[PDB]
């Protein structure tokens, strides 16, 4: 059943998005770019965390689409604000494994 | 047929997850709503 969760519902909720549209994206990627600058304490573990496999996830088969003005600038979009993200990540590491 | 689409082809992922944009990618954003 960990398995049916892990076999059927693993690859089901990844290909949720296998033909998934393209302003969308843009719409609640900017919903994460308000959400994902709320800092990572206000948000949470796997709610900041799962938001990254949200654009992570999100950037996700746009590699499998084509070329128009908004592929490249929903790539520059999601890709700089998931380095914001990761920065804030190994911020937040390093502040309390030296908090000793 | 989202038993026969939902269940038996991306549950899985057999086959890939861009053919259903491909096999399935003429104008029927209807039914993909």
């Amino acid at each position: 059943r960990n398995n049916v969760l892990t076999t059927l519902q693993r690859n089901i909720e990844s290909t949720l998005n296998s033909v998934a549209s393209v302003k969308d994206l843009a719409n609640e990627a900017s919903k994460y770019e308000i959400i994902l600058q709320k800092g990572i304490n206000q948000v949470g573990l796997k709610q900041y965390t799962q938001v990254v496999h949200k654009l992570d996830d999100m950037l996700e088969d746009i590699q499998s689409r084509e070329e128009n003005s908004e592929f490249h600038g929903i790539l520059t979009h999601l890709e700089q604000l998931i380095k914001r993200s990761e920065a804030q990540l190994r911020v937040y590491f390093i502040s309390i494994l030296n908090s000793i | 047929n989202s038993t026969s689409l939902r269940k038996m082809l991306a549950n899985p992922h057999f086959n890939a997850k861009d053919f259903v944009h491909d096999k399935l990618g003429n104008a029927s954003a209807i039914t993909i709503d």
